[PDB]
């Protein structure tokens, strides 16, 4: 709105490598996630697809799309709720203690549902499990919606 | 402050006071610093340095100077006397937690975030209170080893 | 443990010692339902999950950013001047030194 | 440049400076080769270093010299500090797709042909990223060791 | 009464770690035995609840509430007999000496009444416990009331 933020524009010029001003249809996903925005990957896809756009072909970018799909993304953010976050890994592992087993977590967030890497599960483990093989979820959460 | 610890300011005040007249100068931090390889060093840090002294810099004026920042500064001998004592068996590094509880649970001053710029840059091994001796060094002369 | 994943009724079955219980066609209708009502939950924690997960290469990436510089430049370096009388030179000497 | 660097390329200059007058002229480039065993070093090769100078060689003109074409030099401690947070968990040496993909997929520094020159002498073990270590020896001092 | 001791007032700010010179209700038990005073952990329970005053939810504190507080704790003083506290051990164990054995001095203080924690337990026997599994409580309840 403007509230206008021209730092997204801004941001859009430290993610176009070609300097033309356009960013490719892959790069989307990403760069909304990087202005504040968690949309999943099914949601990106679908919306690219809703709108008879193929992600498999070449594509370009315009600014002038890509605002229109950060306001688009912008109103599923009400759907980041901390509550479930945490009850999702209580419900995970037994006794009144928020741990998960290393390897627990890392196998489901690899192949349970939208596949993140293992190089990316390493990356978000690395720093929050110690060598007790007990992942902390309480301060772990709350390390990663610290960014 | 020891004397052997005022004679090695004694001895870096001989080494940038290279007109040996007893006062430091810009010139003589200029040229110190040209003579260590900075050959870009700018005019407004030889002046950032002088504006930290209501005088000029003789010898005790460097020495009021360095006292009032180094209002904790422990020799090696005195901080591996306090590791000896955390670790009372000798010869092994002592755990991370612990001294993360013994700082915090005794004092204000090992309280957590503190606590987390301490294994920031004395790494893991010094950070988490396993190694000893090498953050002893690092307490009495700074950088990387 | 297996039926750890998927977008499932976690209700319509039932574990024994010696095999689990499943509904169908009811049980089974139930599950359904079930199954999207994790889609829901499911994609929405997906997606965060996604989201932070590459929030976290950014991190990484821009950390990265003058190591490698550091190692770009570097190596370019030694390719020019091992070639260079003067470089070998002082590399032979190198050593005599102390 | 670091101090100690500064300092060996002062040791260096010296020992090519055989007259000991602060310039390396041509006759100082022909002894020093003579007194490593090149008995056939051409005038040729003598000039053609004397060419990438605009002056005579003093210690400040060999300095800037070695600087122009050592703009991306990096020290082994460096080196090893990069090569240690790309294995993080230490020890091992690192894999040789490993390292092509993220000198290419990060920098167009690290795009492949340069990483087919990258193998080319610094063998298998250096190229494919496996070994570490004998890489940055050899970029700090070249020629097999 | 200052006999008026303002003593008491810089040990408050020596034990608030903000400097607003506030102490929470939850330090309000260790402080007064740091004075000088042992009130039982009921004891320092009740008189809080017997006020109104919730020590499950966040609390601050003024000066001005701890400072009756601790004379209101300073009457109870005429409790601490020490020919109570030697005879109590005296009919701990049997025969003609004051030792107990090691582990039932220990279980008796972290099990009995108000729990003490077996790091505490360990801290108060170090020194006056040697080898042989017993404990001269003649000398551990001498060196108890030193402190």
């Amino acid at each position: 709105s403007k509230a206008a933020a021209d730092d997204f524009k801004e941001a859009f010029l430290l993610f176009d490598r070609t300097g033309d001003a356009k960013i490719t249809a892959s790069q989307v996903g990403d760069i909304a996630r990087a202005l504040g925005q968690n949309p999943t990957n099914a949601e990106i896809n679908k919306i690219l697809g809703n709108p008879s756009k193929e992600e498999m072909n070449a594509a370009a970018i315009t600014f002038e799309e890509f605002l229109p799909m950060l306001q688009a993304a912008a109103n599923n953010k009400d759907q980041g709720t901390f509550e479930d976050f945490v009850e999702g890994l209580r419900v995970f592992d037994k006794e009144g203690n928020g741990t998960v087993m290393g390897a627990e977590l890392r196998h489901v967030l690899a192949t349970l549902g939208e596949k993140m890497t293992e190089e990316e599960v390493e990356e978000l483990m690395k720093g929050q499990e110690d060598s007790n093989g007990c992942i902390n979820y309480e301060a772990f959460v709350k390390h990663i919606m610290s960014v | 402050f020891d004397e052997t610890e005022i004679e090695d300011f004694k001895e870096a005040f001989t080494v940038i006071d290279q007109n040996a007249d007893g006062i430091i100068d810009k010139d003589d931090l200029r040229e110190t610093f040209a003579a260590m390889g900075r050959l870009n060093v700018k005019n407004e840090e030889l002046d950032a340095m002088i504006k930290e002294a209501s005088g000029p810099i003789n010898f005790t004026v460097f020495l009021t100077m360095f006292g009032e920042k180094l209002k904790g500064a422990d020799p090696e001998d005195v901080i591996m006397g306090a590791f000896k004592v955390l670790d009372p068996d000798g010869k092994g590094s002592i755990k991370k937690s612990f001294l993360e509880e013994l700082l915090t649970t005794g004092g204000g001053r090992f309280t957590p975030e503190e606590i987390k710029n301490m294994w920031a840059a004395f790494p893991p091994d010094v950070a988490g209170n396993v190694d000893y001796k090498n953050i002893c060094y690092v307490i009495t002369h700074g950088e990387d080893a | 443990k297996l039926l750890g994943g998927g977008d499932v009724d976690h209700t319509q079955y039932a574990f024994g010692h010696t095999k689990v219980f499943f509904k169908a066609g009811l049980l089974g209708l139930l599950e359904e339902m079930r199954d999207d009502k994790l889609a829901e939950i499911i994609t929405a924690t997906q997606a965060r999950c996604r989201g932070f997960l590459m929030r976290v290469e950014y991190r990484a990436m821009v950390e990265r950013r003058e190591s490698i510089f550091c190692i770009q430049y570097n190596v370019r370096s030694f390719m020019n001047v091992k070639h260079w009388p003067w470089m070998k030179l002082f590399f032979k000497i190198k050593p005599l030194l102390k």
